[PDB]
């Protein structure tokens, strides 16, 4: 026969990169919420 | 690597900086740590 034929792979090498802007996440600006966090 | 075995030293000696740190945070109450709370409590409300 001496066929050929094709093959593939995906791997994955890399994902998404995240971040958070902790704080911001847990309590949008108001005010004392923060304050509450600082503390 | 010189740099790289300093950044290994570095960093593991800073995760257990921050651990340490994490003694004086609040959490919630006034007096982060010991017996500034008993010494003005010392009851079940300073339990909770």
């Amino acid at each position: 026969n001496f066929t050929i034929a094709g093959h593939e792979e995906f791997i994955q090498t890399s994902s998404p990169k995240v971040t958070i802007d902790c704080s911001a996440f847990v309590c949008s600006n108001y005010a004392a919420c923060h304050d509450l966090l600082s503390e | 690597a010189l740099a790289k075995i300093q950044s290994v030293v570095n960093a593991n000696a800073q995760a257990l900086n921050s651990l340490l740190q994490q003694l004086f945070n609040k959490f919630g109450a006034i007096s982060s740590s010991l017996q500034e709370i008993l010494s003005r409590l010392d009851n079940l409300e300073a339990q909770v």
